[PDB]
């Protein structure tokens, strides 16, 4: 690094030099331990610039983990008494750090002046701008699923069409699709019931001060119905309103827990009280999950080994992964074996290095399910990194082993190793995309659908294609869905087959002649083509260049629906809204316009069924690939502190 | 510049090699 | 090799479906359709194939 | 309120009883008893199965005799572990795998004294070499039906994984009936007792073939290649000829030297490899 020292320094300035490092530094870099060395060596220019830049002083900071040194950072903008760029670089440490790294950030600056820096780091208004956001646009249509009405049966597509539409109101609480008519809801029961109950939670996530009481109508002196699923869903209706957030709830949680009836309600608060504390290793919640997944019965172990994984998230705990490995040698029950296939996977994430020692012990378990189990822990124990090692083991189960399940679960792992390089990510499943084996068809479906699905990638669709006509029924699900997270949120933006893909859904939902698991895709693979009213994506990585621990392991648990159809509503973590928000000094969002430099029809919504200066006012939304082709008025009294490059919240600077 | 093509094109290499593994691992066990 | 194991894995249920009868076209009409005699069986008119 | 994910275990040792059981009266249909162990709610494991006596001539599986089950299952135990029966299997010949009108009156039976019984169809003519085909089945109540209510609540994609046989569809196949998944339990202790013991020999790798013998093989096949050799020479010049899918479909009636003569040669290396191998790996074992 002297020499590299020496170079931060040059006859040459700053513009584009120690900016492409950084860029170059983290696409490249693989080891860590030079990671480290030369990125708090991009920290120190900064520091002793003579007008340091701090948009990204933190960001570049989030990856080294030092929670205290952000902490000073943001005093020194106290001090120093400007409240503009220690606000904004406020908003963006909360949207991409771990909550274990910003739960230790408050700490410092709590141990009202002590209200305006804890508010802006839970993000409680951001999820309210959000939530503003959302509800201010949305634009869903009642044709698009009405026609899918009429195409649903007394079959799994009831449970299929009531998770459709959820997935189009992620956030907006606009429960009148399941409102308006309710004897078809009553259709389906014994499991929708829970389902059902579920979607409410999805549609409503965001609405956390009206939470407790909007699940009020579940309770048992209210109503005390002859279905007890209803009222369990109640809890798992929590975690997907309360996602990533666990305030009042863990104790409300906890409270209903404690007390264990018949286990179909312990399946939602094992679920719900996991989605509540995702990722914060609290040995209370950890403990009680102990007691009720060593409770042995089926019925709960899926949602106790799931919900283990969950809060002690990202741990490498060495008890739990003896307790959760443990457990799965000795229990006769298989789903709560099958529970555990992701549960000792999520401890152990964002490693890359640590899962040697799993990695081998689960890969060469002779039971099936924790041979994939150990699959999963390669595909989230590498995210992102790109590693050949994760890669080179993962071929070779993935084409070799035995059973199919193991080998469906190995390509599908594919998908989170090589996302962040998208256009070379096809080129390893061209051949898996026409195996003999049908199972290995469907992982690779699966995988171009969770490696690329925020690109429109031209090949990618291009292998899909062919693959959505294979004789296979349930290969065929796997082809539609691909192709819904692909072309989420593009309007002939990316290729012309967006408007080919919806008509080619709705022939194989009016067709009498489909397999009925056959149609359950492309039934949800509409719904998610038009997730939230077209103002959510799914994305794993951030705008600021962390990768979203929320999409991961949301989209790894959506996959896994197999096994559990109300166990794939782990889909509301992994969207992630686009828009961008400005906002006043503190706290008031302005009422400014933000105009397009492309045409009108790129950016139209699909609408029921030339300008170059596309209008949207601040509570706008502009879809990533476009958000580069937008005009900031100069001639307005508000200036954005932020580039208007990078989406999300923005302070805006008032001139 | 050249550094981006240097170990861009590293990678590469390093990337053919392990499609040799699997196209030669699943040989072995396609005739099978 | 990948394409040779899926030919003869389809064969099992290919070599299922009826095989067919094999007749004798006495003479052809219209509106592409003929007028063929079926082995020890009586006479059909029988629609044509578009190939 | 069935799960659909039932996922019958079997054995690694219940199969080879049922398959040997149901080959024994191919021409009849043979019945048995499952003794096997409820586990969850949504899986149902077999451990061992014993066969019933067949009632005499008549290819059915007409009733079952109380005082022999008894008899059987009180000896059993005595000697090995508990088990409760949990359903009935009896092998269909060659028409496949499905539940005729009997088949179905006698599996109520079984289902009013256990609701959960599983009734298991065995084919020992159709199963080869690597397809076994059992394809376990069991009832449905003609109440939903009637009430027209889709039984079996599906709740993951697990149960719509095989394709039901058109032939069995024919019959009360998602009818009368609905099958459930069937999956076996192997492990290395059995599989290294059967697989590592079914072909093997003790000493016959050092063991020179009759040596007298092992040249008059080659002279016989070889001689076959003087021959056939010449016939090559003949095979070559008419070929390469118009529409070749002609020449292909001119060697249906007459043998193509092409791939005898590679049959052949293929015999003759490795008869001599391995022959000549031995003959310096004997000179070296013993003195
Ligand atoms: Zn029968």
């Amino acid at each position: 690094l002297d020499v590299f020292e020496k170079t931060i320094l040059e006859s040459n300035d700053v513009p584009g030099m120690l900016a492409y490092s950084l860029k170059l530094c983290m696409s490249l870099m693989q080891n860590k331990q030079f990671r480290n060395k030369v990125l708090r060596v991009l920290v120190k220019i900064y520091m002793n610039l003579e007008k340091p830049d701090f948009i990204n002083v933190c960001q570049c900071l989030i990856f080294l983990d030092d929670p205290q040194a952000v902490s000073d950072i943001l005093e020194k903008l106290v001090k120093e008494d400007n409240l503009l760029m220690a606000y904004q670089i406020c908003f963006d440490l909360y949207e991409s750090a771990s909550q274990q790294f910003l739960s230790s950030v408050i700490q410092n600056l709590r141990t009202d002046q002590t209200l305006k820096m804890i508010k802006i780091l839970s993000g409680e208004m951001a999820i309210e701008l959000h939530l503003q956001f959302l509800i201010r646009n949305n634009n869903t249509d009642l044709m698009i699923l009405k026609n899918t009405k009429d195409a649903v049966r007394n079959s799994v597509c009831h449970t299929a069409t009531v998770i459709a539409n959820s997935f189009m109101h992620c956030g907006t609480t606009s429960d009148q699709f399941l409102r308006d008519n309710l004897e078809w809801l009553a259709r389906a029961t014994n499991w929708a019931k829970f389902t059902a109950t579920a979607s409410l939670g999805v549609i409503h996530k965001g609405h956390e001060k009206e939470a407790l009481q909007l699940m009020a109508t579940y309770l048992p002196k209210d109503t005390s119905p002859g279905s007890a699923y209803q009222e369990g869903g109640g809890l798992y209706a929590l975690g997907l309103i309360h996602a990533n957030h666990g305030g009042d709830i863990i104790d409300y949680l906890l409270n209903q827990l404690k007390n264990a009836s018949n286990d179909i309600v312990r399946h939602g608060g094992s679920l719900g009280l996991g989605l509540a504390a995702m990722g914060t290793a609290r040995q209370d919640v950890y403990d009680l999950l102990k007691t009720n997944l060593y409770q042995d019965d089926a019925v709960t172990g899926e949602a106790a080994g799931l919900a283990l994984g969950l809060v002690m998230l990202g741990s490498k705990n060495a008890q739990a992964i003896e307790d959760m490995v443990g457990y799965a040698q000795e229990t006769q029950h298989e789903k709560i074996l099958r529970g555990l296939a992701v549960g000792i996977a999520l401890v152990m994430y964002g490693r890359m290095e640590e899962a040697d020692a799993l990695i081998e012990s689960l890969c060469r378990d002779k039971d099936p399910i924790l041979r994939r189990s150990g699959m999963y822990t390669v595909a989230m124990a590498y995210c992102g990194s790109g590693n050949n090692k994760a890669i080179r083991r993962l071929l070779h189960v993935a084409v070799s082993d035995v059973n199919d399940d193991v080998r469906r679960a190995a390509v599908e792992s594919l998908g989170f190793i090589l996302f962040r390089t998208p256009e070379q990510c096809p080129s390893v499943v061209s051949l898996l995309s026409e195996s003999y084996n049908p199972h290995v068809r469907y992982g690779a479906a699966m995988a171009l659908g969770i490696c690329c699905a925020g690109t429109g990638n031209k090949e990618a669709i291009n292998l899909l294609e062919p693959m959505t006509n294979d004789p296979v029924n349930y290969v065929r699900q796997g082809a539609l869905i691909a192709s819904a997270l692909i072309m989420i949120q593009q309007t002939e933006i990316t290729c012309p087959k967006v408007n080919q893909f919806r008509q080619l859904y709705s022939k194989v939902i009016n067709d009498k002649h489909d397999d009925v698991m056959a149609k359950f895709g492309a039934i949800l693979a509409q719904g998610i083509l038009d997730a939230g009213g077209h103002n959510v994506t799914i994305s794993l990585q951030s705008r600021t260049g962390h990768t979203h621990m929320p999409s991961v392991v949301g989209v790894l648990v959506f996959t896994q629906f197999w096994f559990w159809f109300p166990l794939s509503h782990f889909l509301s973590l992994a969207y992630t809204p686009t828009c961008v928000i400005g906002l006043n000094k503190d706290l008031k969002m302005p009422k400014v316009q933000y105009k397009s430099n492309c045409k009108p029809s790129t950016f139209a919504y699909p609408a029921p069924l030339e300008p170059n200066f596309q209008l949207l006012d601040n509570p706008a939304r502009v879809m990533p690939a476009q958000l580069k082709v937008l005009t900031m008025p100069e001639t307005c009294r508000y200036q954005p502190f932020k580039p208007l490059s990078i989406g999300g919240i923005i302070i805006l600077k008032d001139t | 510049d050249l550094y981006s093509r240097y170990k861009k094109l590293q990678q590469e290499l390093e990337f053919l090699e392990v499609q040799e593994e699997y196209i030669k691992d699943e040989q072995k066990n396609l005739k099978k | 090799l990948n394409a040779k194991v899926r030919l003869l894995r389809e064969e099992l249920q290919l070599l299922q479906e009826q095989g067919s009868y094999v007749g004798e076209v006495v003479r052809a009409m219209d509106k592409k359709k003929v007028l063929v005699k079926v082995h020890p069986e009586g006479k059909f008119v029988v629609d044509v194939d578009k190939n | 309120a069935v799960d659909t994910a039932e996922q019958v275990y079997i054995s690694s040792l219940a199969l080879l009883k049922m398959l040997k059981h149901g080959r024994a009266g191919v021409p009849m249909e043979v019945m048995g008893l499952m003794l096997g162990e409820f586990v969850d709610d949504y899986t149902v494991r077999v451990i061992d199965v014993f066969a019933m006596p067949q009632s005499g001539t008549g290819v059915s599986v007409e009733a079952v005799d109380p005082v022999f089950q008894a008899k059987m299952l009180d000896m059993l135990k005595q000697t090995g572990r508990p088990e409760m029966v949990v359903g009935w299997y009896h092998s269909h010949p060659g028409f496949g795998c499905w539940l005729s009108g009997v088949d179905i009156n006698t599996q109520q039976s079984f289902e009013a004294l256990s609701e959960r019984a599983v009734a298991v169809v065995v084919d020992p003519i159709q199963s080869v070499k690597g397809k076994v085909v059992i394809d376990a089945f069991r009832l449905i109540n003609a109440n939903m039906m009637v009430l027209g209510h889709e039984p079996r609540q599906t709740t993951s994609n697990l149960g719509h994984l095989n394709k039901p046989s058109i032939q069995a569809l024919i019959h009360g196949l998602n009818r009368h009936y609905y099958s459930i998944t069937i999956n076996y339990r192997k492990n290395e202790l059995e599989q290294k007792m059967l697989l590592n013991l079914h072909k093997k020999s003790w000493m016959e790798g050092l063991t020179l073939q009759d040596y007298s013998e092992h040249c008059k093989h080659n002279e016989s096949v070889v001689k076959e290649m003087l021959e056939l050799a010449k016939n090559y020479n003949k095979a070559v010049e008419e070929e390469d000829k118009m529409t070749p899918e002609q020449l292909a479909i001119k060697n249906v009636g007459k043998q193509d030297p092409k791939r005898h003569l590679e049959e052949h040669v293929d015999v003759l290396m490795t008869s001599n490899i391995v022959q000549c191998l031995a003959a310096m790996l004997d000179t070296v074992v013993f003195k």
